[PDB]
RNA sequence: GUGAAGCGGGGCGAAAGCCCCGUGGAGGCCCGAAGGGGUUCUGAUGUGCAAAUCGUUCCCAUGACCUGGGGCUAGGGGCAAA
RNA sequence: UAGUAGCAGCGAAGAGGGGUGAGAAGCCCCUCCGCCGGAAAGGACCAGGGUUUCCUGGCAACUUCAAUAGGCCAGGAGUUAGCCGGUCCUAAGGCGGGGCCUAAUAGGCACCCGCCGAAAGGGAAACGGGUUAAUAUUCCCGUGCCGCGGGGGUAGGUUCUGCGGCAACGCAGGCCCCGUCCCCGACGCCUCGGGAUAGGGCGGGCGGGACUGCCGUCCCGCUUAACCGUCGAAGGCCGGGGAGUGCCGUAAUGGCGAGAACCGGCCGAAGGCGGGAAUAGCCGGGGGUUUCCCCGGUCCGCCCGACUCCUGGGGCCCGUGAAAAGGGGACGGGGAACGAGCCCCCGCGCCCGUACCGAGAACCGACGCAGGUGCUCCUGGGUGAGAAGCCCAAGGCGGCUCGGGUGACCCCGGGCCAGGGAACUCGGCAAAUUGGCCCCGUAACUUCGGGAGAAGGGGUGCCUGCGGUCUUGGGGUAUACCCCCGGGACCGCAGGUCGCAGUGGCAAGGGGGACCUGACUGUUUAACAAAAACAUAGGUCCCCGCGAGCCCGUAAGGGUGUGUACGGGGGC
RNA sequence: CUUAAGGUAGCCAAAUGCCUUGCCGGGUAAGUUCCGGCGUGCAUGAAUGGAUCAACGAGGUCCCCACUGUCCCGGCCCGGGGCCCGGCGAACCCACCUCCAGGUGCACAGUCCUGGGACCCCCGACGGGGCGAGAAGUCCCUAUGGAGCUUCACAGCAGCCUGUCGUUGCGGGUCCGCUUACCCGCCGCAAGGCGGGGACAGCGGCAGGCGGGCUGUUCGGCUGGGGCGGCACA
């Protein structure tokens, strides 16, 4: 745990306590947000900051939800209706 | 080291238990023939290869 | 002919090192490499982004295509382009061949 | 001790090997592709000599091919005997018309592609000899060979041409390239060593060596190896 | 530098640890066998006739 | 600290263009701490602080850079910008 | 030899008084004096060490001197975890079984199967206060979190489907099993705009402290964790709109019928604020007893602001900057009649580490060794370009473990030296000169980039006023401009004046001409050689079309090769 | 003509020129170095790289300005050693232990000869002597001593090339064909399938060639030291 704090994997956060001491808290970085399977851009509705796995994220109310953006879904539906 | 494996720690424990001279009543019992122990060592001088 | 230099241009980052001939070959290539080109798809006169040697991206229409190491289209590459992109010439020839 | 550098390379030490874990996978034809596919990505692969295209077939099979010059993301390509000879299409060699520039040419069907894979290279389809299932192609070196007519090639030239025309201006630039390749960088001349380390090592005025025969054993077979000739006269006789 | 200064770097590493079979400080952790009794590479006990 | 490509303005001018000022932030770029190295005094030491050190003066210091942990290559063999 | 050398050199050091004791320069207490303060020195901590930790006692030995001291000796004691690490995952790689090879094996490994491989990568969940002689995210108090399981309520369901919004998307969004797909995990370097926090400062207030010659100034406290909720800058997106006499911009690049301006909305950081929480802690004033109780304060208004945290823009690459566990979502298939991601409530969380040093005395170097490892990670104020030096805090040290006297020579390390100025010497070796910043100015030559800080000339302190360019808040009709008030940064002008000297210490280039030589940066004989040697980019030749060429292996087989002539190998 | 050609462009008393401080200029009062020219160049020269210095240099060198305790030529001062006292308390070295002169001697005597001196003890200093101490001389030679390296040494072994024997079978007239052996690749867990080659190749034995890639060795003697020479080696 000391060399583990010499690496920059964790955030170094300096905080003052109610006891008057200034300490360093080593905190996790945010996980990356879900990305569109086509464009790789963050998906709307799910790009909130999350700091651990195992947290349920609600996908937008749309077919294919948090898998592709609305732009990809609409275009793909337009292609299928014709075809 | 701070982070020890138990197997190494138990070998260190054995060396700590054995590092001492014969008791004074042993010296009396043997008419001063037994006064030293081969397990007697100093942490700075005689190094364990633990 | 350049922003602050007479002839060295982009090779000005090398200073007086490596020899005139070497820095001249670099300048000849990089003037085209870092200049403006025409997108093969949208035909806009834009500075295309080179993601890596041989990979070019158009910031206007998003066209991502394979090209030369330092220029988007090599001399021999130009003659064997995909024909889904030579749609302007197919219609130009037909218009001349109809009216 | 005394084994010279070329002899130590064959042991496959880490400094002589290819760091192929830096790449996504081999750039080869799968044995059973057919139909239409889509170019879904075009990528730089460390240590390779050309950009690589990721192609997704209709049945979901993905494979890597060297990107033809002009190929673009989202392009629809066709694989098989029915495919028109358009750039990026993968065709059996017996179906490709003569005079067509092709690349990533299989020598036998299913070997994945062997010839004309470096950036800017291509092979020319010279003739067809279908009574024995052979196609005649000219390779980038100028050599004319026969290949299995059922083997696959891609239409066009390999993208990324012109890379070697720009000088590696600094030692450091080639150093970074070498780290993605297998080359040992840098190299020491033989005559810069002592005799124990090279046939050319030694004398007060160090010299190169005269050519060795083709039968020379390893550790002796350095310098010119059974060369037909040397110098400008050899080039003139080559022509 | 090869003498006293380089001895300073022998303060933190190891080649061998204690062997569970023979108890000597001879188990090569990288090679994963004992340099004295051969445990980890040889189920028979290593002992050569050139050794007294 | 310097100030590449690129980008503004002004001046001269017939055209091309040339000049000045700015903006910009490139480079195995420069000065120089840390860090790395090891040139000089042929300084001190030379039964040493030390079986290779110390002072001083120096070289590099965004990179073919310095450094931790893990891993691979073993003796006629390895590894070697030799 | 000899009671001799050494116990100096590496930029700290002691003194007075008292106590203890047989005995005190040296142990303990106070006072004075000094050293470090981006650290041979303060804070943390890995490996290694292994009890060196703490308490009591002691001085035969041990400590370059002494000793009542001690990392020494004797006796006793001390390390507490669901949430801190290991444990889990895979990396480069490794091992075992099978098989193939082998005279044979404990020898080899391309193949199949499995496993191992990180206390700095990935990765479930804990913070604050108090307590001990010695442990502290582990004990105690308070307030929580994670995983797994259960009970109740609720939404919902019970052939069949959740509701709203044009949309971006919002909202308790039923239950069990299985499958597939996608995404997160998951990533370089350079550079520049924006937002915060840690920290620092200024003015006022309340309390307390310092000093006495004069003044009345100076210093300290005024804090707020995890967790719950809410808000959300950039960026992206949705709807309206429908633009070329253009119109909208940036630190910079710029943007638009391939849909601009403008209007409305959606998703959306660090962090802020409330709750936690003043009941704690701190400061001050009292009373107890053995650490408990009471009382008062814990404030107002501004400024700077990171190397810490967040965000976005731009650029570079013949260089493209891991993988897997795990997790989330969606899309499907099957089943039951019940039943949740919401609220209340119950249960369980094994195993190992945990003391201390972490180094000019706890590691390695035979040592209590000026080396090496680890300055690995962190650091307040003034001056200053500065994480430089110098001075001083917080905090520590006087233990780089001899003391005193004398003031010959000589040695080591420093200072100054009239006149001359390289006459010294192999040689200007050593020393000296120069030195920061601003202005003016700058040659031959040149690969046109450079040469260049070329060279050379001038200025520099303090004080008294007057201005300017911005910035940050508040108040004025008042989002820019303008006026008023408070704070911050930088620049200029006029005048007065002192010194031998104003970059006054500290810090801090001597310069120019020419030849030989290697183009350059780089590398090298660890311990007598740093170079003109090696490498290098560039040039050129050779072997090679891949069942190749070259190389390794007894063999099975292997490297180049996850490669393919713009390529691999081999010379110069 | 000689072992082919017969040193071109250039460059030079060169980090390459012996003679040689070459000759003529520059710079100094005085220049064996340096710079600029000259060149039948002992013995310069083209990727064995020639010419060539922009930029760069802890490279090697010469000149100029500035500067100075480098020097003329030495002086004074500061801190620590030093010296004296208290405390701790080694090592090197050591047959015994040695005043001076001139001799003699294994030819460079503390010890022998003939002289000259010296009252003895103690302190500080130095480095002339003790052929001072350190280290079984690395120089040189000898040894029927090594190691490593070289090749046109004496031998040998791999490796590669080549023939042959076997693997090698089936049809037709040494030739053609075939596939099932065998080989190469793809798919498959395996079974086996597909394609190519094909009695070749590959592999084993035997034989020849190339073979300092690797292994072992030999590289004599005499000698006014060794070496070259000579053969005084029969
Ligand atoms: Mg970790
Ligand atoms: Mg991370
Ligand atoms: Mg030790
Ligand atoms: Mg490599
Ligand atoms: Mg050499
Ligand atoms: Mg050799
Ligand atoms: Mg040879
Ligand atoms: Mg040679
Ligand atoms: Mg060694
Ligand atoms: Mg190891
Ligand atoms: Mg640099
Ligand atoms: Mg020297
Ligand atoms: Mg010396
Ligand atoms: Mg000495
Ligand atoms: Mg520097
Ligand atoms: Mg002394
Ligand atoms: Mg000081
Ligand atoms: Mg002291
Ligand atoms: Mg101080
Ligand atoms: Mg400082
Ligand atoms: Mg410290
Ligand atoms: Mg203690
Ligand atoms: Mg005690
Ligand atoms: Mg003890
Ligand atoms: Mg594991
Ligand atoms: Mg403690
Ligand atoms: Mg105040
Ligand atoms: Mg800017
Ligand atoms: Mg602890
Ligand atoms: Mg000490
Ligand atoms: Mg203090
Ligand atoms: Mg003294
Ligand atoms: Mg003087
Ligand atoms: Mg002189
Ligand atoms: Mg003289
Ligand atoms: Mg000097
Ligand atoms: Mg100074
Ligand atoms: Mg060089
Ligand atoms: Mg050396
Ligand atoms: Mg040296
Ligand atoms: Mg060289
Ligand atoms: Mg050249
Ligand atoms: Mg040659
Ligand atoms: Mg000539
Ligand atoms: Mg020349
Ligand atoms: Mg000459
Ligand atoms: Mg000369
Ligand atoms: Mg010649
Ligand atoms: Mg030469
Ligand atoms: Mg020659
Ligand atoms: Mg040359
Ligand atoms: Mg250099
Ligand atoms: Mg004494
Ligand atoms: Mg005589
Ligand atoms: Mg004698
Ligand atoms: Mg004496
Ligand atoms: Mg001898
Ligand atoms: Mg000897
Ligand atoms: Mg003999
Ligand atoms: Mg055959
Ligand atoms: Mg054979
Ligand atoms: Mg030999
Ligand atoms: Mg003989
Ligand atoms: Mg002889
Ligand atoms: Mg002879
Ligand atoms: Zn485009
Ligand atoms: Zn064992």
């Amino acid at each position: 745990p000391r060399p583990a704090y010499r690496s920059r994997s964790l955030r170094r956060v300096k905080v003052k306590t109610p006891g008057g001491r200034t300490v360093v808290h080593y905190e996790k970085r945010a996980k990356g947000v879900p990305k569109c399977a086509v464009t790789g851009q963050p998906l709307g509705g799910m790009n909130s900051k999350v700091y651990r796995f195992g947290i349920s994220t609600r996908a937008p109310s749309r077919p294919y939800g948090g898998v592709v953006s609305h732009k990809v879904l609409a275009r793909a539906i337009r292609y299928a209706v014709r075809r | 080291a701070r982070n020890k494996p138990l197997g190494k720690k138990l070998r260190l424990a054995a060396a700590l238990n054995s590092n001492r001279n014969p008791p004074l009543w042993v010296i009396a019992k043997t008419k001063r023939r037994v006064t030293r122990s081969p397990a007697r060592r100093h942490w700075r001088r005689q190094k364990l290869k633990a | 002919p350049f922003s602050h230099t007479k002839i060295v241009g982009p090779a000005g980052r090398y200073g007086a090192r490596y020899g005139m001939g070497i820095r001249r070959k670099v300048t000849t290539i990089e003037v085209k490499q870092r200049g403006k080109h025409r997108c093969p798809s949208c035909r806009s006169l834009v500075r295309l982004e080179r993601l890596a040697f041989g990979i070019w991206h158009c910031p206007k229409c998003g066209h991502t295509f394979a090209g030369g190491a330092y220029v988007p289209q090599t001399i021999l590459g130009k003659t064997i382009a995909p024909e889904e992109l030579k749609g302007v010439e197919a219609e130009k020839a037909k218009w001349k061949e109809a009216a | 001790g005394k084994r010279i550098l070329v002899q130590r390379r064959g042991r496959g030490g880490s400094q002589f090997r290819s760091p192929s874990w830096k790449r996504d996978g081999p750039v080869r034809y799968p044995p059973n592709i057919s139909g239409r596919g889509i170019v879904v990505e075009i990528l730089h692969e460390p240590g390779l000599n050309a950009p690589v295209a990721k192609i997704r077939m209709e049945n979901g099979v993905e494979f890597f091919n060297y990107a033809a010059e002009g190929l673009y993301v989202g392009q629809v390509i066709q694989v098989g005997p029915d495919a028109p000879p358009a750039v990026g299409n993968v065709l059996p060699l017996g179906k490709i018309p003569e005079g067509t520039m092709v690349f990533n040419v299989e020598k036998r069907f299913g070997d994945g592609g062997k010839f004309a894979r470096s950036g800017g290279t291509y092979a020319l389809v010279i003739g067809q000899r279908p009574e024995e299932n052979k196609t005649i192609v000219r390779l980038p070196s100028g050599r004319v060979i026969e290949v299995d007519a059922r083997g696959r090639a891609t239409i066009g030239i390999v993208a990324g041409g012109g890379r070697v025309e720009k000088p590696f201006v600094k030692a450091g630039k080639k150093y970074h390239r070498a780290r993605a390749k297998s080359w040992k960088y840098p190299t020491v001349r033989g005559k810069a060593m002592s005799p124990y380390a090279h046939p050319h090592g030694g004398g007060s005025h160090q010299k190169g060596g005269t050519p060795v025969p083709k039968t020379a054993p390893p550790g002796q077979k350095v310098g010119f190896i059974g060369s037909r000739c040397t110098g400008r006269g050899c080039v003139r006789a080559r022509a | 530098m090869k003498g006293t200064p380089s001895m300073g770097k022998h303060n933190k590493g190891k080649t061998h640890i204690r062997c569970p079979r023979c108890g000597r400080h001879s188990y090569n952790v990288t090679k994963k066998y004992c340099a004295s009794c051969g445990w980890g590479r040889s189920k028979r006990w290593r002992r050569y006739n050139w050794a007294k």
